[PDB]
């Protein structure tokens, strides 16, 4: 079967920023991109839609998916609170890959980062599992919102989600 | 005149490095953690009837970037290692960041204070005695701190600055 497309509708403090679109490689990393896939579209009741890219730091990334804290901190899969490291196939090449943010192995949740760079250094460690499709402008826009410490100046938000 | 301090504060991952830091820079203590990338502060105290100027670098607790937790090493004057009462491995990753900061500086004898964090819970693992027993085979000095209820904050981070002041003028 074909690898699902999903989409993020982007806000700076409520005002629309543009639509940023994955492909999940359900292919190459099927339970990884499952969660994924089905936090966006929200199906098990709970979900990435309103939440927070909480950390931006140019020249690296921006991660979000804290859904259940809303702090940085938080978040959940479909298959509980965490779930294991699913294989180390595919690496962080560069601008656009999609990888799961953790605390160490095996603690996948919800969490998750787009690289703006290669980031090579996270190979083997997080579990990469797709890539921007489009609207790697917007990601590049919402860069300018970050700052080294990660502390964003306004509020930048997945103001909608789902499966295309 | 004043005399400014370089100071770094490091131990794992939630054992208190902000805590401690926020407490001596601003007066107030919040149960919310907020995982540290890398933060900086400067504030003008007296100690030993002496002006300071503190600068203190809140380091994150993870171990992965090695140049730039080098870096940290190399340019701070005195180390604040912090692990917490309730929870053993940090204190058994104390060792480690001992032997980084001796390595990175190329020294024996590195200003530095051993602090024991979290005293106000009830939920202790680590005995104040083995800790002192760690700071003495360091010749260290060693000080339990609570950031929530501030005991021993101001204490470890003057007892740093005395140490690197006798440090500096042997
Ligand atoms: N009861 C109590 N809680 C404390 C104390 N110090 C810190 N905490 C709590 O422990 C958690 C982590 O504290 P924090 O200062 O963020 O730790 P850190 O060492 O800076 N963590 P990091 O390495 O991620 O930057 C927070 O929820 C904080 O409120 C203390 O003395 N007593
Ligand atoms: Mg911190």
């Amino acid at each position: 079967m074909v690898n699902p497309t999903v989409f993020f509708d982007i806000a700076v403090d409520g005002e629309p920023l543009g639509r940023v679109s994955f492909e999940l490689f359900a292919d190459k990393v099927p339970k990884t991109a499952e969660n994924f896939r089905a936090l966006s579209t929200g199906e098990k009741g709970f979900g990435y839609k309103g939440s927070c890219f909480h950390r931006i730091i140019p020249g690296f990334m921006c991660q979000g998916g804290d859904f259940t804290r809303h702090n940085g901190t938080g978040g959940k899969s479909i298959y509980g609170e965490k779930f294991e490291d699913e294989n180390f196939i595919l690496k962080h090449t560069g601008p656009g890959i999609l990888s799961m943010a953790n605390a160490g192995p095996n603690t996948n949740g919800s969490q998750f980062f787009i690289c703006t760079a290669k980031t090579e250094w996270l190979d083997g460690k997080h579990v990469v599992f797709g890539k921007v499709k489009e609207g790697m402008n917007i990601v590049e826009a919402m860069e300018r919102f970050g700052s080294r410490n990660g502390k964003t100046s306004k509020k930048i938000t997945i103001a909608d989600c789902g499966q295309l | 005149s004043m005399t400014e301090y370089k100071l770094v504060v490091v131990g794992a991952c939630g054992v208190g490095k902000s805590a401690l830091t926020i407490q001596l820079i601003q007066n107030h203590f919040v149960d919310e953690y907020d995982p540290t990338i890398e933060d900086s502060y400067r504030k003008q105290v007296v100690i030993d009837g002496e002006t300071c100027l503190l600068d203190i670098l809140d380091t994150a607790g993870q171990e992965e970037y090695s140049a730039m937790r080098d870096q940290y090493m190399r340019t701070g004057e005195g180390f604040l290692c912090v692990f917490a009462i309730n929870n053993t491995k940090s204190f058994e990753d104390i060792h480690h960041y001992r032997e980084q900061i001796k390595r990175v500086k190329d020294s024996e004898d590195v200003p530095m204070v051993l602090v024991g964090n979290k005293c106000d819970l009830p939920s202790r693992t680590v005995d104040t005695k083995q800790a002192q027993d760690l700071a003495r085979s360091y010749g260290i000095p060693f000080i339990e701190t609570s950031a929530k209820t501030r005991q021993g904050v101001d204490d470890a981070f003057y007892t740093l600055v005395r140490e690197i002041r006798k440090h500096k003028e042997k």
